[PDB]
């Protein structure tokens, strides 16, 4: 019997022994995150997770991956959210997203809390996942700028928002992407990202190296001329533009 | 939109 891996474009992958129909269903499967060493692994059907326990790749030999479960009783499964439901368990963090960022007070000032990384890492390196209730751009774009500070458009048909409160980690910790601010010249960008929990979200990414405690930035890229944008940003765009 | 990263 062969084993198989099947990676998404950013990285992450399901891996095990098919099913006679060449499906990721089994007791045995897991799913990797892009760092090639985190892994939620047990039951899946069809590539779904079921029962993801936490894990550390360890080792390939002949292309099988041997795995070490994690302590603790960390569970996952597929969950992606609804209109009104974010999450299941809005408080159970994502155990990659964990390992690379924390958040704290803004190095921007007037910006609140923004998004940290914890350690070191290189370019093009996924560092946090943006999830959220899935709501249309009708709902969003017919509402005001007050109530669209967490929206982040996913594709022509969704936005992804976290509504207050769950824009406060004690409410809401589970992905923290929303943390990200803005800047115009950003060390990030969002890319999509195929979450086993969250299902299709987006992801942030680095652009560049980044350092220990860098606060990570991303362009929010709102419309310059349709500016549709909050003053904040009206504001700082015009600074933006006066440097160049 | 008053969305982020949308792609116009
Ligand atoms: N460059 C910037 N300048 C000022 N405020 C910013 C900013 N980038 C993001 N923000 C703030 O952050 C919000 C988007 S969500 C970003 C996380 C937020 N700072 C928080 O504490 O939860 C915006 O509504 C604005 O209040």
């Amino acid at each position: 019997h062969g084993v198989c891996w099947i990676y998404y474009p950013d990285g992450g992958s399901l891996v095990g022994e098919v099913n006679e129909d060449g499906e990721m269903t089994g007791e045995k499967i897991a799913y990797v995150y892009p760092d090639e060493r985190t892994a939620l692994y047990g039951k899946f059907i069809d590539g779904e997770m079921i029962e993801g326990k936490l894990a550390t790749l360890m080792s390939t030999e002949e292309g099988r991956p041997h795995f070490e479960l994690m302590p603790g009783n960390s569970v996952y499964h597929f969950d992606k959210s609804t209109s009104s439901c974010i999450s299941t368990n809005a408080l159970l963090p994502d155990p990659y997203e964990s390992e690379r960022v924390y958040v704290a007070e803004s190095l921007i000032s007037s910006a609140g809390e923004g998004l940290f990384s914890k350690v070191a890492v290189g370019p093009n390196t996924v560092m946090s996942f943006a999830n959220g209730v899935r709501i249309t751009h009708q709902e969003v774009d017919s509402r005001d700028w007050a109530l669209n500070g967490n929206t982040l458009s996913l594709d022509e048909e969704t936005v992804i928002d976290v509504p207050e409160p769950y824009n406060h980690v004690s409410k809401y910790c589970a992905s923290l992407g929303h943390k990200a601010n803005h800047s115009f010249t950003p060390n990030c960008i969002y890319d999509m990202f195929v979450h086993p929990r969250f299902g299709p979200i987006k992801c942030i990414r680095t652009l560049r190296a980044v350092e220990a405690d860098e606060e990570l930035t991303v362009a929010y890229g709102y419309d310059h001329s349709p500016p549709e944008a909050p003053e904040w940003y009206q504001v700082e765009l015009k600074a933006f533009q006066a440097t160049q | 939109s008053k969305s982020k990263d949308r792609k116009y």
